[PDB]
């Protein structure tokens, strides 16, 4: 800020290296995992994250007079090394409430993260966790529907909810496709699924695919007397098709339609909450592209990150990964998205990976969505680590029954109610899972087909 | 505590939540009418004796309002006895029929009372 | 009007308080309740109030030589002193028909209240009545529909009719709300009401709320056979919220809406009372925030004022408060504007607060709601002070029953039409009725449980 | 909350009066001088102050249980006793934010101000004051300018802005009334402005005047050259008329409109708030009909909470009232509301009636309109007390000059700038003033002209 | 209006005939230039214009007893000569404000105008003079701008 | 055809007092009126929008009513809904609502509303099926004298 001019270079360090500061309840906070590159101390790095994330310029300019800049400069004010890592550190950054557009996580991810990654003084650099103050919270409208709003409208209660991927992704026809659709759905799952790579294409435009998959929705919601959804993929390629999509779903009297958040984007993904939140419609939220930004530690964004911006933009369900398949710890990271998801408080825990407590101030909670490579006898275990409040998905889990998709979706529905049954007879899922499972196998052969074939 | 009963619990508007009106109570109800010079007319309903919604769904429309007239109002009627001898012609033309009373009031110039009279066996 | 210029303050006294003079039919009167600072005489205060609410300007300015500020200026024509307080008086002030624009009750306040108030020459200012000729009268919609139209949509006759508040009004889902609404409902009332609190807020949106009060409110009418409604609150921040309930209402197929005339605006009110007109909805206007400005006797505005004011701007119902708990005089006030709110024709009465014969030419009467602390004991009184023509509404008096909402219901719409019945029948509701009360619970328990419970 | 039922009246006290609790600072604050009935302990008082004002029911109802209400109720957690005033106490209640509908100011006076001035155990009551949370001010826009833009796009810097209200308010023609307006502003005058009761009327409809004032003010901007603005009167019957007449003013280039918001209401002042903002128009509020509400001290609403709401629905300039003809205190206390719509924070201060810190997270100020019988005479005072960020409006004060609305106009810029370069150098305006303003007459016939009229 | 029914014909005159009627100030008012049919006499004559141009049957129909037909009834309150005319008198006729549509000329027209013309007891009929009260008046929008404005 | 009514002539009534009943009672009186035989009820020339019976709402019980009667009698029925109004834009209005409640005919007062306004209400009435019925209100002012005016057979013509 200020002058009394003369041009020159100068150097970052003192200025955005601000250790004796107290955040205030209106910043935003990042925890940045840095990676210097070496001979950079870790204070220069912090300071360097800080400037070149907000007011740092290479050289001085006379503009900087005209206002006061501290005001608007993001500042390092904390720093810890990382066990079981060389010349890597946490820096924590907080970013004045003024630098951000209301309602926009477009705004708030190109201000964060939409310079720094590229800074030369650094080798690699990720984004672990940001607190979203409450007052930024209330700048956006969150989830069209949410959990509990979800379960009323769906007359859903006290267990995980169950859905179907319909495979193959592309190749079968509109009609087939619907066929697919009733024959899972009649079975006892309660929604089925487009897969994220399914808009519109030569052999299946979407239009085709919406009516015949109301068509099949209608007829298995009659057919058992349980309310069912089949998410339609209104993902496209300008604002204008998703719009028509999603209107489409509107006149059908549909529930519940899709849409691949982060290949979509955030502006358009926003601009289909709104809608979803002004005509009843639910909305799930695929995680497409996520692995190419989340999975590397050293460098990328954590998906919590990318789930805190979904659940201000808006969806009512998203996508979480399965736990099933790894090491505790990363069962831990899990668990602690969830809750962040969810939850209206959750507090800081470091071994869940939680940096920040974060308030949501009466945001509605997101559904998240358990899916991949899992069967019949992952049950016990997802119904235990995920509780009620989510939804597990069954792709090739349905489809892949011997006796086809509606006794498949039965195996699914009779094993996810005799593990509810279980736990609330105060079973313990975790212990005796496979039992719970195999007393089931005794009276229902669809069940008993499935875990022959499987695991 | 008891739980107010769902099956076979229509109602048919004023004085339909009080026990059936004896004929003594039906003549008082028409005296009613009388005194404050309104004209006294029945109505009846052998289809559906309730509102429903047929023919259209926009705010305030409903079918099932309009019953048909028992010949017309009775102007000058003088007398609840009158009135009391139509409900039995018309119940014995329309024994399967709900009957309603109803007055209209020339001076606010609408229909202004409208009481179930008679219901058919088993309601 | 007029000059011979030679700028300079002057003074009002003669040209505004004219003694003499005889009203058009075509001039709006007031009737204010002045009292003036001590050493004001009366004409003096008369003048000034006439001055103040019209022409009167703090010093001469030439451009009044380019009219005939006569035909513009009110004029205080009468004044008599208030029985039992010292310097107080009631002044009578006309205005031409053509300070106002027509159609628009904004503006009409705006020239009469929007500047004396707070002229230091008085102590304190009550507006007590206003004379709407019915020139003015003919520029306004009045109600959507009114009292014969509205019982004719829902064909209910002879008896005042029944609606019950939601409670607890802020806290429950949407979903819980609706069960609360569908078991009221059941029960014999023929409307339920939202809360004037309940717009849209986080645990319970606006279109959730209005689309499970819609399934509720169809599953009761069909129950029963009588046409239900529920009061859903349009009432929002700007003009395009408000609309956008509405429109949802309507789509729905809903018969009633409403709106808080004071809080939303006269401007709101009238946008939203013209588009009832033409979409076929009645409207029920709550009169929150109206004590902050007619409680005292000494300042503010009578509610009668402001009740002609909503008959113009347009409702088919408003609150009109209860008469129960309050001596005569105030019982004769309140049927003062009951009548005021009803009647084509309400002669002068100054025992009941009118102090001007009103003449509606045909704008339809409003419906006035009965509303607070009233229970089954009241109803004798109720029926006898209001007559059929009101809306007797129970909230905790509902609620509040001990078998639930619908035997709660079902004891209050008994206890009606017990007094209804005996009424017709010539007893004398003022000294039988708690006679006529007790031998319905001889054959209702429901109303003998509430009974109980109360007085 | 919660239940094992059993039906009847019980007593609040216990459950509204918390003297232990500690406010957070998400929850709306409110400051109510309570004036109870004789017999009313102030504890029972303010304890019925926050449960009429919230989840208080007059007897128990069973769906309490259905919630956890103590998340949803007002709480009286501080009572104090006001000097000099026997049974008169200050009871602070505060509010959660989740019983607020966002960006809705209609939403925030109905929840605390709807109910609670009729309750029968209190003989009077005022809001005073309200502390708005910062998660609840990120919801409003907020004024569509604000001070720092509107001086920029005027290009009016260092000194108080200078308007005039065209008079006689009715009788003239649409040309004649231009006339006036050019005359004012080719003198030296910012603005000329619509009386609050000039909206559309028999003798001059809206259209004519709206163009003729064009017409007007383009050629005194042509032969000045400063920016020139004229307040066109914008309010109407309905929300509807209001948007034609904001959208002419866009068509014909003009700067600033103006709306009456209380006559108007808060629905539709919002809704022309956000045109505003959106088409680059100025928006300057008139406040007719507040002193019916806030001029007695024991029953209203004082008007810095009438100011608070208007700085949230949206506002650039606000007619503030004149300090002058009123000893200290009452300067006091304007000063303290003045802080409260100019600055970004504002702290406590009982001495100026400011009961609660106020932060407002960068939404902009608004404009503080001096207005009321002032002249020339008055202009070292108002610059003093106002400072530069201010309106100074001259109605009798420049059509009441001798030599025409032009001379006027002089006299009142030469006057302002006198005053404005003595501060500048140096001088005392409090005890100067008059000085400045002789000396200026030595070189401004205009303005020695019009001190020989006034005072 | 009102009842004891039995179908039938019946006559106008009295009903229509009210040459004691004072006007409101809310009435229309009009002022018919009338030429009856030889043999009609003029209290006739002005009480058929009342009838046919608002509530006159030509038979009893029972459904005026749900209403207050007075309350609606075109009036003839007036009838006199004109000079130099055999047989041609100017008949006043009020008409209740409620009979008409606000703001619309369409329907003013079509009320008083719409059927009385072709009445066969007439041998002429021509409409003078019409009194439109200011209640009625201020439901029109009137000129767009009007000869100030315009200059 | 599209009244499936061939063989004699139709058969109408207007409905009396043509001012004074409530929406209302003036459609229980189309209904008893249908009900009976006939094939249509009609709606008073001078029937447009008053005080003591605005047009949505006479429009609305008149569609109840009708519906009622056809469904009793198996025959097809109409009510002419007079949209005759002030401007255009009511007029329309008037039009529009009639085709949302699916009846089968409007009414319109040609000579008082005006040939401009009879023909866009024509217009409308071809693109959206709907039969229009013509009242000549106000035609003897012109047609009755001999000597002057224009007979009926050319405003007949027009
Ligand atoms: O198609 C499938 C699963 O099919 P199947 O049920 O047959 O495994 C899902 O879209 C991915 O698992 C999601 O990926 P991510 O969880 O990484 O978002
Ligand atoms: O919530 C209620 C009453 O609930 P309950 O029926 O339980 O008393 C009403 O809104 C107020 O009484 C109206 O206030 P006013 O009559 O002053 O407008
Ligand atoms: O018309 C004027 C002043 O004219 P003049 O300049 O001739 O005094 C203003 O609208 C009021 O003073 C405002 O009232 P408030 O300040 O109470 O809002
Ligand atoms: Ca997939
Ligand atoms: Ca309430
Ligand atoms: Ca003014
Ligand atoms: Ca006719």
């Amino acid at each position: 800020a200020s002058v009394g001019f003369k041009a020159g270079v100068k150097d970052y360090k003192l200025t955005y290296y601000t250790p004796e500061y107290e955040t205030l309840d209106t910043d935003i906070l990042a925890a940045f995992r840095v990676s210097p590159q070496p001979g950079v101390p870790p204070e220069e790095a912090g300071a360097a994250v800080a400037a070149e994330s907000s007011t740092g310029t290479w050289t001085t300019v006379w503009t900087d007079g005209l206002t006061n800049l501290d005001r608007y400069k993001g500042r390092c004010y904390h720093i810890e090394p990382v066990a079981g890592e060389e010349n890597q550190y946490i820096c924590y950054v907080a970013y004045p409430l003024d630098l951000f557009e209301e309602g926009s996580v477009t705004n708030m991810f190109t201000s964060i993260v939409g310079n720094v990654f590229g800074f030369k003084a650094l080798r690699a650099l990720r984004l672990e966790d940001l607190r979203i103050p409450v007052a930024y919270v209330k700048t956006f409208q969150g989830p069209p529907h949410g959990i509990q709003v979800e379960r009323d409208k769906l007359n859903k209660y006290g267990r995980p909810l169950l859905g179907c991927t319909i495979k193959p992704k592309l190749g079968l026809s509109a009609k087939n496709y619907g066929r697919a659709v009733y024959e899972c759905l009649r079975g006892g799952l309660d929604f089925t699924k487009d897969d994220e790579n399914v808009n519109s294409q030569p052999f299946m435009r979407w239009r085709d695919r919406f009516l015949f998959c109301a068509e099949a929705l209608y007829k298995a919601q009659a057919e058992t007397g349980e309310i069912k959804g089949h998410y339609l993929n209104a993902t496209a390629g300008t604002c204008e098709d998703m719009m028509k999509r999603a209107v489409f779903a509107r006149e059908l009297g549909v529930p519940i339609v899709m849409h691949d958040y982060l290949t979509g984007g955030f502006t358009a993904n926003t601009t289909l909450s709104h809608y979803c939140r002004d005509n009843g419609l639910l909305l799930h939220i695929h995680r497409a592209m996520h692995a190419v930004i989340d999975r590397q530690k050293n460098h990328g964004m954590h998906f919590r990150v990318l789930a805190k911006a979904l659940r201000l933009s808006g969806g009512d369900h998203i996508h979480s990964g399965t736990v099933v398949g790894k090491l505790e710890g990363e069962r831990d990271i899990t668990l602690g998205f969830v809750d962040l998801l969810r939850d209206d408080y959750t507090e800081k825990d470091r071994s869940r990976g939680i940096y920040f407590t974060q308030s949501w101030v009466s945001t509605p909670g997101v559904l998240p969505v358990a899916s991949g490579g899992i069967h019949v006898w992952h049950m016990p275990a997802l119904t235990e680590i995920f509780g009620d409040d989510s939804v597990l998905q069954f792709g090739g889990g349905t489809l892949g029954h011997p006796w086809g998709n509606a006794p498949g979706a039965v195996a699914n529905r009779v094993a996810l109610e005799a593990c509810v049954q279980a736990r609330n007879e105060g079973r313990d899922l975790a212990r005796e899972g496979n039992t719970i499972i195999r007393e089931a196998t005794k009276w229902s052969p669809e069940l008993a087909a499935a875990c022959e074939v499987w695991k | 505590m008891q739980v107010w009963p769902i099956l076979n619990l229509k109602k048919y508007e004023t004085l339909s939540y009080l026990p059936p009106l004896t004929t003594d109570q039906l003549a008082r109800q028409v005296d009613y009418l009388l005194n404050n010079k309104w004209v006294p007319c029945l109505e009846f309903e052998t289809d559906h004796g309730f509102v429903y919604r047929e023919h259209h769904n926009s705010p305030g429309y409903y079918d099932g309002r309009y019953w048909t007239m028992w010949k017309l109002p009775m102007f000058g009627c003088t007398d609840p006895a009158q009135v009391l001898n139509e409900l039995e012609e018309c119940k014995k033309e329309y024994p399967n029929a709900f009957i309603r009373i109803i007055g209209f009031d020339s001076n606010r110039e609408v229909q202004c009372i409208s009481f179930i009279a008679y219901k058919p066996a088993g309601y």
